[PDB]
């Protein structure tokens, strides 16, 4: 968080109270999932 | 002894690609297209 037009609220080494906070909502922790399909072309042994 | 010799011979015919008979030489390349030399070894030879 920067000031109104000052440098930065982490340079003056002076504490501030009313800066701005991000918030998310109910569910932002949905774990993710992927899936793969496998099929192989050449086996190890072969040929009649 | 002729019987055992003929057995060994006929078996020698369908293996060991490095031998033909004076003539056809092609239906052999029709017959022995099932063995897939050189995956063949003792365990198999004795079974034959």
């Amino acid at each position: 968080p920067i000031y109104t037009s000052g440098l930065q609220k982490m340079q003056s080494s002076k504490v501030s109270m009313a800066n701005v906070v991000l918030s998310a909502g109910s569910d932002v922790i949905r774990q993710a999932a992927i899936k793969y399909n496998v099929v192989r072309t050449q086996e190890i042994i072969l040929f009649e | 002894i002729d019987a055992i010799c003929s057995v060994e011979g006929i078996l020698l015919l369908i293996l060991s690609r490095q031998t033909t008979i004076p003539g056809y030489e092609d239906e052999l390349n029709k017959l022995r297209t099932g063995i897939s030399q050189p995956k063949v070894t003792e365990r198999q030879y004795r079974r034959a």
